[PDB]
C-alpha cells in the first residue's frame, strides 16, 4: 500500500 | 507570465485566497507568478508553493494510478481486448502530471535553490527537488528512468547533509525530508532496509530531541513523527 | 473541436475512465466532445453528461461561495481595506462558472432539446436547463437577473408538465427535477412556501406509488425521496 | 443552509 509522504 | 502584470503581493493574496477556497491549480499558478518576479520567498511563501503543487500533482497522482490499474487488468491474461483507449488516457494524464513536475523543477532551477542560503530554505527547495523527481520516477518506465532515480536521490542526499549539519532532528523540514526519502527507499529504489533503517533512526533521534521544544513545537514535530511510524507499522 | 478527430464511442469510453478517476474536466470534455458528434445520447450517455458537468460546476460553486463570504465580511463595518484582490479573484472564478453553464446550455440548445422526443430524455434535459440557468442566478446581480431567473422558471415548469403528464410520481429524473425545481423556489425565487409545497406533495405522491415497483426501482426512488424529506426538515 | 439538490 501507498506508504504516507509530506 | 499571464501573471506578469500582477502585484507579487496581490499573488500571495490570491494563493491564500486559492487555499481557502481549495482552488489548488489557481494557488499554484498565483505561486509560480509570485515566484518569477524574481525575489526570494519567505518561509509562509514557500509553504504557499509547496502545498499548491503537492495537491495539484497529489491528484494527477491518483488519478493515474486508478488508470494504470485498469490498464494493468485490461493486459491480463484472459482479459477481452478494448482497444487503445485505456493506454491513451493513462498517457494523457501521465504527461500532463509530468508537466507540472517539469514546471516546479524548472522554477527550482530558475533560480529557486541557487539563491537560497538558509538551510530552511535551501534544504526545503532541496526535498521539493527530490519529491517532483520521485513524482517523475512513479511514472518512468523508458531508457531515463535510471537517470530520473539518481536525479531523486542526489537532491535528498544534499538535503539530508545540510539538514543534518544545520538543523535539530525535531525539524519539520527535517522530518518531513527524511520522511519521504525513507519512501523513495522503500517504492523507487527497491530498498526497504534502507527505508526502515532511515525511518527509525529519524524517529528515535527526534524522540530524544522533544525535550528542547515548547508546547508548540512539540506538536508541530509529532505530527510528522507518526507519519514515519505509520509507515514502520506498514512495512514491518 | 479538439474532440472532432476521437470517435464517439472512444470520448464514451473515456468518459467512463475519467469518472473513475475522479478527473471530472475531462469527462466533461470528453462527453461534448459527443454529444458533438451530432448523435443522441442514450440513457447511460445523458448521465454521463450530467455527472461530469455537475461535478466541474459544483466545485466552481463552491469556491464561489467561500470567496463571496470573505468578500462579504471585507465590506463590513469595521473591515479594514484590502485592496480589489478579493473582488478580483471572486470575479475570476464567477467568469469561469458562468463559461461552463454558457457551455453546457449551448449543448442543450445545440441540439439535444430539439431532437429529444421521449420523455425521459426531454424531461432530462429540460431540468439540465433549469438547473444550469440556476446556477447563473446564484451568482447574477445586474440588469438581466430576473431574465435569467425567469429563464430558470420556465425550463422547470416545462419539464415538470411533460413529467406529470408522462411519468410515473416514483420516476427518479421526476423526482430529481421536483425536488431542484423546489430548491429553486427557496433559494432563487424567493418562495419558501412554493418549494414546501412542492417538496411535500411531491413526496407523498412517490410514497403512493412505491408499491408498484421492483426492489430495484424501490431503492432508486427512495434515495431522492429522502433528499425530499431532509429539505422539508431544514426548512420546517 | 444549502438545500440537497440533485
Ligand atoms: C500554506 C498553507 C497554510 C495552511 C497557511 O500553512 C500550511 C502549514 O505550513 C507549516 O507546516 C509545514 C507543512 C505541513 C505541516 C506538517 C502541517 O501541519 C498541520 C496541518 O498541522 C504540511 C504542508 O504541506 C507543509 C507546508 C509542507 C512541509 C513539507 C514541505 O516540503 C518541501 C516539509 C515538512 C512540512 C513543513 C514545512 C511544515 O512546517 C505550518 O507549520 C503549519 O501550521 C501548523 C498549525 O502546523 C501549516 O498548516
Ligand atoms: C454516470 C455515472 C454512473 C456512476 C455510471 O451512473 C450514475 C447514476 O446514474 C443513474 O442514476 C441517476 C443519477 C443519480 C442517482 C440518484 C444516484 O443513485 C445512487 C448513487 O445510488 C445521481 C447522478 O447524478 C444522476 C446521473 C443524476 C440524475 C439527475 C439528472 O438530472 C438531469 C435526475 C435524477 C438522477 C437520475 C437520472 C438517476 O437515475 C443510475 O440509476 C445510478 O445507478 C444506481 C445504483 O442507482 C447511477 O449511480
Ligand atoms: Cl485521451
Ligand atoms: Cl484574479
Ligand atoms: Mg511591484
Ligand atoms: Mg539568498
Ligand atoms: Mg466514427
Ligand atoms: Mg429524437
Amino acid at each position: 500500500d501507498k506508504a504516507k509522504s509530506c | 507570465g499571464a501573471m506578469g502584470s500582477m502585484e507579487r503581493a496581490s499573488l500571495i493574496q490570491k494563493a491564500k485566497l486559492a487555499e481557502q477556497a481549495e482552488r489548488y491549480e489557481d494557488m499554484a499558478a498565483f505561486m509560480k507568478g509570485a515566484v518569477e518576479k524574481g525575489e526570494e520567498l519567505s518561509c509562509e511563501e514557500r509553504n504557499l508553493l509547496s502545498v499548491a503543487y503537492k495537491n495539484v500533482v497529489g491528484g494527477q497522482r491518483a488519478a493515474w494510478r486508478v488508470l494504470s490499474s485498469i490498464e494493468q487488468k485490461s493486459n491480463e491474461e484472459g482479459s477481452e481486448e478494448k482497444g487503445p483507449e485505456v493506454r491513451e488516457y493513462r498517457e494523457k494524464v501521465e504527461t500532463e502530471l509530468q508537466g507540472v513536475c517539469d514546471t516546479v523543477l524548472g522554477l527550482l532551477d530558475s533560480h529557486l535553490i541557487k539563491e537560497a542560503g538558509d538551510a530552511e530554505s535551501r534544504v526545503f527547495y532541496l526535498k521539493m527537488k527530490g519529491d517532483y523527481y520521485r513524482y517523475l520516477a512513479e511514472v518512468a518506465t523508458g531508457d531515463d528512468k535510471k537517470r530520473i532515480i539518481d536525479s531523486a536521490r542526489s537532491a535528498y542526499q544534499e538535503a539530508m547533509d545540510i539538514s543534518k549539519k544545520e538543523m535539530p532532528p525535531t525539524n519539520p523540514i527535517r522530518l518531513g525530508l527524511a520522511l519521504n526519502f525513507s519512501v523513495f527507499h522503500y517504492e523507487i529504489a527497491n530498498s526497504p532496509e534502507e527505508a526502515i533503517s532511515l525511518a527509525k533512526t529519524t524517529f528515535d533521534e527526534a524522540m530524544a530531541d522533544l525535550h528542547t521544544l515548547s508546547e508548540d513545537s512539540y506538536k508541530d514535530s509529532t505530527l510528522i513523527m507518526q507519519l514515519l511510524r505509520d509507515n514502520l507499522t506498514l512495512w514491518t
